[PDB]
């Protein structure tokens, strides 16, 4: 029964619940990997050595943070969780397809660490551009382990957005239409359109240099008449669809959380919610080539993808706004959740910003290979996407299982978290200012205050970290069992208790017409 | 939220304990390998 | 050839509480034991590989 | 001393909401106005200042008195 | 170069540079303005006891947050491209340069004449000479001619590098097979350092730029003195 | 049929707080002791 | 887009149906509450009549407490509003929350 | 292609309206802003009286013969160059 | 009656900055960290050639 | 009195500003007491005591608006508590500070320093604002 229910599973549920093990799991890697860069970093001279170590430790981290902790808790366990039960469905259209989805990513995993164990590990950058990564400068496995641990976890995610897009669209009440379903089904339904058209092209994109490595393919190759900026534009077209696949469920946890926590039945203005989320989505597929103002491309391109990518923020401000707006009026109820989704709303603001800033190829000149984008990209991914990850796991763990967690421990959690990754990140932005470079092991005498700085708060978000995994124990430990939540009226996935019953929507809802 | 009180009740006794054995077993593993980097730059 | 559907269907719905991957009978089983048994081996297999891999060789 | 007079009752959430916006606004067009010197100006009157009166053959001069340069000892 | 604590953009060198600094000045004042509003709103909306929850109409609101971005985006994007437009102008220069990446050093040909070229290399912090700088330092300078315009020329003969100056406002990605050029003018003499800003491999972080800007005599003596 | 409820519908037993610290110790303290020792491997291979 | 005066009476006549029950009590106080403003002293002198009708002293409490929680800071809109009541508090026997302690912690 | 965007369930007036007013008319205004902006009259070439231009093997049947039908004494050179 | 935060409160919150305040002191300054500053006001140039 | 967890399918009691009226009365089962005082209460309300009308608002509602508006002193277990994590993050420090950072390298040294300050000043590094604006070189000092 062990084996039948977690290893051959076909319930949405316990699909979820194993995607947030894996990401939580995962999460745990990352955070060492981010440790390892900053004690690397915290002060001037070399620790570990020269750069190869200290790129495959920081390409190891982006994939880590963004393929195994962020899209599998957000789309493969919040969406698998809560998707089905906030539509009423008993489950996801290819609830067995679902599972192998969930079950890729451990060997996608194993792939990514057996790159870092053989030879002398992919010290690439987890964009991973030829000719570095090239059969020449990266002799032997580990990049090719890297490029099929993407294949992996690229099939995994192309079959998930298949089942999200095919649930969300068919197994819906036959009276509810897509203007009534909620705002995190929406924006796993966008996620998944993202996905189903970004990561071919990476696939076809990573199989060149596969080729290029080992069939003797020229595709990125000057000498056979290929192009090493071919597969820049291959991988951004995926790359910054990606970006906004990381933050779209996010924006979708974010309204329900501050709908909840203002004690409104809904978010203000929903359809713009809806147009926003599409539009962005839109977006984030003609805008890739602002992460290549520097390569040479020609001075009419520069201006089309300036303004291509600022116009962004439209749509983006329409979101904020709308948070604010939902807000307005609320009887707020301060909980850890409500925490969360507030220093979100406000960080994630400020690290949108400094992608404005960055949109400018003519100061992206100056800014590009820095930390200064390495400050922007932190405060909407360790400041946006991570707030939405621990919002919705604050907000839905007692769903989930059938606890409460602490509340008071709870804010001590988000306090510490909110200083450590403020003094990790904020500084970052004078280190690109003054010019310190991307992907460095060890910087000039004049950066090193603020990397020091830097370094002191990346250990102030591991002591957050440490103190998730207790209060997480505390809550199965003492077990307090949940009777009721507010709100149930406008909060389906609540409707069948904590936790719901294995089955849920038998007997689906009804809903008329009229 | 509502709930049932704790059907296992975690004392701050109890709660010292689990926040320590968490935080150790963060701690002295990764301390370790740093404590001994010098002895591995060296083999 | 002649439609012989329905007798497939009264197999396949027989109440024996099979799941369905298992439900045609005994040679199910085998065909699942050899996928199982060749798919965990070469993992297991694999890892050895790996080992052998991570450090220097040959 | 005697009635007390009907106090606005309807729409104090909005009309807290303006006057707290307008104010906002007040203190947005404050604030550029002291970026613009404190900063842009300070930072254009900075360049304008050194250069007006700048000679690059007497700063090489003194470059080259201190021995900073490799062709030039 | 960069000194200790500095908060912003290294001293422009060349007027390009200037016109960043000073357009990085106009949208850093409205990235300023639009956090610092959205953190009011914030805790304006957090600090009344007043409520309001039944259904909003949000129509009429969305003209203006919509209308007032779109406004505010041209506004950055005027000189965001008035600035680009400038930085791609026909510039004709007197002298090219080429560069050509490696790991992890760069090289340097002046071949407009004589046939000139030469490697430069990081000067170990073991062998810096007192005051010098660690890990900026090279040992053969990009010896340049101050207030003209050059046409610097990068590729690469491996795998990727990027040529930069931050004070020039120099950033040319080095790619093999390629041959991207930027235009260079110093108002100063002095000298000029930058570093390697594409990940090349194990010495990406070693492989720095220094530029030595000199009077055109003082180049053409140099120069001369390579024959 | 499977167990339901809370502390049923995971993969790992609650029955015992204690038992449970020392699964949920070597869950998250192996995954975050793994990149470590893979620097150790790596500076220790060569 | 009705005027005040239309939105009131249409809030008197809902509380002043003979044979209200207690869910439209319900309904329409916790309504009336999510607009922004203070209701009327007319309206909440039929929604406490209502209560008397529906044999329900402790709900007549409530909605005064609620009338005072929704003017927030504004504190001269209760003593107004309590003042408007008085002859109905009297008629009808209500208790006001401070009366009845049910100001304090 | 999927596009980018999303909906369906039904497309129906709801969604095409949608599309109206959230894609269609917003390209619309972005194009409008970028040609009225890019609008300025370029420099007029210096005439060349090319052979294959300014074709005339019959008189136009209007005006003196010799003008195209929008002919524009801006930019629309004669066959013996700009008038006036 | 009293909770937690009324028995505890005031003492969590002094002997909490009290600690903080005094080990960050105390790693600033007194185990050999080089921070950095600035040159500016603080450094006697010296003769390099 | 008291909430089951069977109990996920029915209406609910709430205190919350917003919601005066819940869906049921905070008391369900009442009293031989208690029922002779709704009998009353179907009587004027003049003739209940204050001692019965605070017993009546007790049966249908749990916390008055004012007891479920308090504030409390959470905040100060809460930043205490930050703080003390934040100081232990410090002793961390510490210790990666004794065991397992090296020596800086030499050019971090006073004298070295001393040097190189004055190297960047004789190339005048960021002369117009930056580092070499703040040398007074005439008077030979720091701009004062
Ligand atoms: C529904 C309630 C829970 C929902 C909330 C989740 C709780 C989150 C915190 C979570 C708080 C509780 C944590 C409990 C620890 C689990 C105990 C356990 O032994 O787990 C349960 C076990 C059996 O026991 O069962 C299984 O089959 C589950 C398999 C899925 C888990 C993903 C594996 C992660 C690593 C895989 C990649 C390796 C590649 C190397 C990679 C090497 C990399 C370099
Ligand atoms: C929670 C705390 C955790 C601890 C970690 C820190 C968190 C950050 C809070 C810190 C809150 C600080 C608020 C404004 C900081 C600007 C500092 C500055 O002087 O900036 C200088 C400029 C470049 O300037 C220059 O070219 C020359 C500078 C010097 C001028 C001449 C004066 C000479 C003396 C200098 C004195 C210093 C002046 C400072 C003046 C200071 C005025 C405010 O750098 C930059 O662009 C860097 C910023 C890039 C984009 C971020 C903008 C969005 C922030 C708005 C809300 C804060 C969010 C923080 C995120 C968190 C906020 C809640
Ligand atoms: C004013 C709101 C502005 C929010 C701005 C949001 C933008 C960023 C996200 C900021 C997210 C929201 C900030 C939470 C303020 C909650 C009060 C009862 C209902 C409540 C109604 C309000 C009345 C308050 C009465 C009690 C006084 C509270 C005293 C708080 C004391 C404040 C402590 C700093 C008890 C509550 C404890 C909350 C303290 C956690 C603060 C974490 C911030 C890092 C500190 C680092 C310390 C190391
Ligand atoms: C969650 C992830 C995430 C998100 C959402 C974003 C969002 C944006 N990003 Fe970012 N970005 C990354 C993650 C992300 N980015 C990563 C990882 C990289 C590095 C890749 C690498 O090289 O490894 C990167 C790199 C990157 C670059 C390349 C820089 C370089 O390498 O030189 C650029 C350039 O244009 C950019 C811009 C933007 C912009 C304009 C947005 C916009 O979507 C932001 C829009 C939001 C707002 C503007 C804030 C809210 C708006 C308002 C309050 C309205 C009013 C505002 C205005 C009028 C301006 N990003
Ligand atoms: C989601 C993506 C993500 C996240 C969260 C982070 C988090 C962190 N990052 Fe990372 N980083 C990247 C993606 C991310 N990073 C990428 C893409 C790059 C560029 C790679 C390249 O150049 O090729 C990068 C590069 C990068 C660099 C630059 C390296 C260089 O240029 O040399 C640095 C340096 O300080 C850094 C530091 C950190 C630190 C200190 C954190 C910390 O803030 C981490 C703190 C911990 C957390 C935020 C918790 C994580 C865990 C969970 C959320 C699970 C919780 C569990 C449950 C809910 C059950 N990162
Ligand atoms: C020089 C003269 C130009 C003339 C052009 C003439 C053509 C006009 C044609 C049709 C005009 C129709 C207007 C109808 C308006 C009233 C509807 C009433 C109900 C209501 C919606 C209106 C549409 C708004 C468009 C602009 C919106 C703001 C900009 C958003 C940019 C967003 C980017 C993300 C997009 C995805
Ligand atoms: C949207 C704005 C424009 C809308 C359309 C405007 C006019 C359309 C009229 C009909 C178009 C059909 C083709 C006619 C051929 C030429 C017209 C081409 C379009 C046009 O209007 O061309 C103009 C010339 O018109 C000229 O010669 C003379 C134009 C008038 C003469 C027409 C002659 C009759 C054509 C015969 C039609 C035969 C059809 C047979 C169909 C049979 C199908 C079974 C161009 O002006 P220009 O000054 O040269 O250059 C601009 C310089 N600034
Ligand atoms: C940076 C550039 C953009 C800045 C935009 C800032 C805009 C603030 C706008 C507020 C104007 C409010 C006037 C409403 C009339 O009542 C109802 O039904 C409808 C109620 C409408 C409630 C609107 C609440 C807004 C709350 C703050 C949102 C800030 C944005
Ligand atoms: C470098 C080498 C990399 C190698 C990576 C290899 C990784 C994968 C190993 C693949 C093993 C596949 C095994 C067969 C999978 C069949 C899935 C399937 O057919 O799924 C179906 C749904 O997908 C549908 O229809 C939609 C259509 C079916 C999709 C089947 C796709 C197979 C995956 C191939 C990879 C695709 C990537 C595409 C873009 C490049 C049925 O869904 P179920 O939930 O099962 O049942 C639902 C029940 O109601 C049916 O009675
Ligand atoms: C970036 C994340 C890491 C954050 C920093 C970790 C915080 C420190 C944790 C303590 O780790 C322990 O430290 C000891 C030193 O205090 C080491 O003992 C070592 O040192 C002792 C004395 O010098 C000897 O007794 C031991 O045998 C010898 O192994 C021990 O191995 C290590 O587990
Ligand atoms: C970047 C991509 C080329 C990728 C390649 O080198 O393989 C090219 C192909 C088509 C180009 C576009 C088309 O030429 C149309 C537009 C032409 C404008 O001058 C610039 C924007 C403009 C939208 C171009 C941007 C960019 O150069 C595009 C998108
Ligand atoms: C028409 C459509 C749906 C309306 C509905 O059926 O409910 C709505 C939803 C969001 C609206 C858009 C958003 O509110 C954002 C923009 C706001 C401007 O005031 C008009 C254009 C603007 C682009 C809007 C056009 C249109 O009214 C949209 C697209
Ligand atoms: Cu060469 Cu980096
Ligand atoms: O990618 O932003
Ligand atoms: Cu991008
Ligand atoms: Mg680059
Ligand atoms: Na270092």
């Amino acid at each position: 029964m062990f084996i039948n229910r977690w290893l051959f599973s076909t319930n949405h549920k316990d699909i979820g619940t194993l995607y947030l093990l894996f990401g939580a799991w995962a999460g745990m890697v990352g955070t060492a990997l981010s440790l390892l860069i900053r004690a690397e970093l915290g002060q001037p001279g070399t620790l570990l050595g020269d750069d190869q170590i200290y790129n495959v430790v920081v390409t190891a981290h982006a994939f880590v943070m963004i393929f195994f902790m962020v899209m599998p808790i957000m789309i493969g366990g919040f969406g698998n969780w809560l998707v089905p039960l906030m539509i009423g469905a008993p489950d996801m259209a290819f609830p067995r397809m679902n599972n192998m989805s969930f079950w890729l990513l451990p060997p996608s995993f194993l792939l990514l660490l057996a790159s870092s164990m053989v030879e002398a590990g992919a010290g690439t950058g987890w964009t991973v551009y030829p000719p570095l990564a090239g059969n020449l400068a990266h002799a032997g496995a580990s990049v090719d382990l890297t490029i099929f641990s993407l294949h992996l976890a690229g099939v995994s995610s192309i079959l998930g957005a298949i089942n999200f897009i095919t649930t969300i669209i068919n197994m819906k009440p036959p009276a509810m239409s897509q203007y009534q379903t909620p705002l995190f089904v929406w924006s796993v339904m966008i996620t998944a359109v993202l996905l189903l058209l970004s990561l071919p092209v990476l696939a076809a994109g990573i199989t060149m240099l596969l080729t290029d490595r080992n069939l003797n393919t020229t595709f990125f190759d000057p000498a056979g008449g290929g192009d090493p900026i071919l597969y820049q534009h291959l991988f951004w077209f995926f790359g910054h669809p990606e970006v906004y696949i990381l933050i779209l469920p996010g924006f979708g946890m974010i309204s329900h959380i501050v709908t909840y926590y203002s004690g409104k039945k809904e978010p203000f203005g929903y359809m713009g919610m809806v147009w926003a989320m599409m539009s962005i989505g839109f977006l984030g597929f003609i805008v890739w080539a602002h992460h290549m103002f520097t390569v040479g491309m020609d001075v009419d391109t520069r201006a089309y993808f300036t303004s291509a990518t600022m116009i962004i923020a439209i749509p983006t401000g329409v979101k904020v706004f709308s948070w604010l707006a939902t807000l307005h009026g609320g009887n707020i109820k301060w909980s850890p959740a409500m925490m969360w989704a507030l220093g979100f709303i406000f960080l994630f603001t400020v690290g949108g910003l400094t992608g404005i800033v960055l949109a400018n190829s003519s100061l992206d000149i100056v800014l590009h290979d820095t930390y200064y984008v390495v400050a922007h990209f932190h405060y909407v991914l360790s400041m946006g996407a991570v707030f939405a990850i621990m919002g919705g796991f604050v907000h839905w763990f007692p769903l989930f299982s059938g606890y409460t967690l602490n509340d008071t421990w709870a804010k001590i959690h988000f306090a510490i978290m909110f200083v450590g990754v403020n003094m990790t990140f904020f500084p970052q932005h004078f280190l690109g200012l003054s010019g310190m470079p991307r992907r460095y092991s060890d910087y000039p005498d004049a950066y090193t205050m603020w990397n020091t700085i830097s370094s002191m708060g990346s250990f102030i978000s591991l002591t957050a970290v440490m103190l998730m995994v207790f209060i997480i124990w505390e809550a199965f430990a003492s077990k307090r069992e949940v009777l009721t939540v507010d709100l149930t009226t406008t909060n389906l996935e609540w409707l069948n208790g904590c936790p719901p019953p294995y089955h849920t929507f038998e007997e689906p809802t009804y809903v008329n017409l009229k | 939220i509502t709930a049932k009180p704790a059907k296992t009740p975690t004392s701050p006794k109890e709660q010292a304990i689990g926040l320590s054995v968490t935080f150790l077993s963060f701690l002295l593993p990764a301390g370790w390998v740093l404590y001994h980097l010098d002895n591995y730059k060296k083999s | 050839f002649e439609n012989r559907v329905a007798e497939k269907q009264k197999l396949f719905q027989e109440d024996n509480g099979l799941p369905v991957h298992l439900k045609g009978g005994a040679t199910d089983n085998i065909l699942y034991r050899v996928t199982m048994t060749l798919c965990l081996g070469g993992t297991l297999y694999s890892l050895y590989c790996l080992g052998w891999a991570s450090f220097p060789h040959k | 001393s005697t009635a007390l007079a009907k106090p606005q009752m309807r729409g104090l959430l909005a009309r807290r909401l303006r006057f707290h916006i307008v104010g906002a606004f007040m203190v947005s067009l404050g604030f550029a106005t002291f970026y613009k010197f404190a900063v842009a100006e300070k930072r254009k009157k900075a360049y304008a200042d050194f250069y007006r009166n700048y000679d690059s053959m007497k700063d090489f001069e003194e470059m080259r008195k201190a021995g900073i340069f490799q062709s030039a000892k | 170069m960069a000194y200790p604590m500095q908060l912003g953009f290294q001293d422009a060198t060349s007027p390009i540079m200037e016109e960043l600094l000073h357009f990085h000045d106009h949208t850093l004042m409205i990235v300023f303005l639009i956090s610092s509003l959205v953190l009011y709103i914030i805790s304006l909306m957090l600090t009344t006891k007043l409520t309001h929850t039944s259904t909003m109409d949000a129509q009429e609101v969305e003209t203006i947050w919509t209308i007032l971005p779109a406004i505010i985006l041209i506004l950055i994007a005027l000189p965001s491209l008035r600035i680009l437009y400038m930085m791609d102008e026909i510039n004709n220069p007197s002298l090219t340069v080429k560069t050509m990446g490696h790991q992890w050093y760069w090289s340097y040909e002046y071949t407009d004449y004589e046939d000139l070229s030469f490697d430069s290399y990081m000067i170990p912090t073991s062998e810096l000479k007192p005051g010098e700088l660690r890990l900026l330092e090279v040992d053969n300078r990009v010896v340049l001619p101050m207030e003209m315009t050059i046409r610097m020329l990068v590729s690469s003969e491996d795998v990727l590098h990027s040529w930069a100056v931050p004070s020039l406002g120099l950033k040319t990605d080095a790619i093999p097979g390629r041959l991207n050029q930027t235009t260079l003018m110093s108002s100063r003499p002095g000298l000029y350092y930058g570093q390697c800003s594409e990940i090349c491999g194990s010495n990406h972080s070693f492989m720095p730029i220094v530029l030595e800007l000199v009077p055109l005599k003082y180049f053409e003596k140099w120069s001369a003195s390579m024959l | 049929h499977y167990e339901e409820g809370p502390g049923k519908n995971i993969p790992f037993s609650v029955e015992n707080k204690w038992r449970l610290l020392a699964m949920m110790t070597l869950f998250f303290g192996s995954g975050f002791a793994a990149p470590f020792f893979i620097v150790r491997h790596q500076l220790l291979k060569k | 887009h009705e005027t005040d005066e239309e939105f009131d009476a249409r809030w008197v006549t809902y509380f002043n149906k003979p044979d209200i029950d207690a869910w439209e009590l319900r309904k329409g106080m916790n309504t009336l509450v999510g607009y922004d403003l203070v209701p009327e002293p007319k309206i909440i002198d039929a929604a406490l009549r209502a209560c008397r009708r529906l044999n329900d002293f402790a709900s007549a409490v409530r909605i005064l407490e609620v009338v005072k929680d929704k003017a927030g800071p504004h504190k001269e809109i209760y003593p107004y509003v309590i003042q408007e009541l008085r002859p109905t508090l009297n008629e009808l026997g209500i208790s006001t929350p401070e009366e009845l302690g049910l100001d304090k912690v | 292609a999927s596009a980018a965007k999303g909906d369906h369930g039904g497309t129906g007036a709801r969604t095409w309206r949608f599309l109206t007013f959230g894609l269609a008319l917003p390209s619309v205004a972005l194009c409008t802003l970028n040609s009225w902006l890019h609008s300025g009259h370029r420099e007029r070439p210096a005439f060349i009286p090319y052979h294959h231009l300014r074709i005339r093997t019959k008189p136009f049947s209007w005006g003196d013969g010799n003008h195209t039908f929008f002919h524009n004494p801006r930019v629309n050179p004669l066959p013996t160059g700009y008038e006036k | 009656a009293p909770d937690f935060h009324d028995k505890y409160g005031n003492a969590v919150l002094a002997s909490g900055a009290t600690f903080c305040v005094a080990v960050w002191v105390y790693m600033a300054t007194q185990i050999g960290i080089e921070w950095n500053p600035s040159p500016v006001g603080r450094v006697t140039p010296k003769e390099w050639r | 009195s008291v909430v089951k967890s069977e109990d996920y399918a029915l209406p609910s009691y709430v205190d919350r500003r917003d919601y005066p009226l819940p869906d049921v009365a905070h008391v369900k089962n009442l009293s031989a007491s208690q029922k002779a005082l709704k009998e009353k209460e179907k009587a004027s309300w003049s003739s209940l005591s204050i001692d019965e009308k605070v017993e009546l608002y007790r049966l249908k509602f749990k916390e008055s608006f004012a007891e479920m508006n308090r504030s409390t002193n959470e905040w100060k277990t809460v930043v205490g508590a930050a703080m003390f994590f934040i100081g232990f993050t410090a002793l961390l420090l510490i210790w990666e500070k004794h065991y397992v950072y090296g020596p800086i390298p030499h050019t971090f040294e006073e004298e070295w320093v001393a040097k190189q300050t004055k190297r960047m000043l004789d190339m005048k590094v960021a002369p117009i604002q930056g580092f070499s604006a703040k040398w007074d070189y005439d008077k030979n000092e720091w701009k004062k």
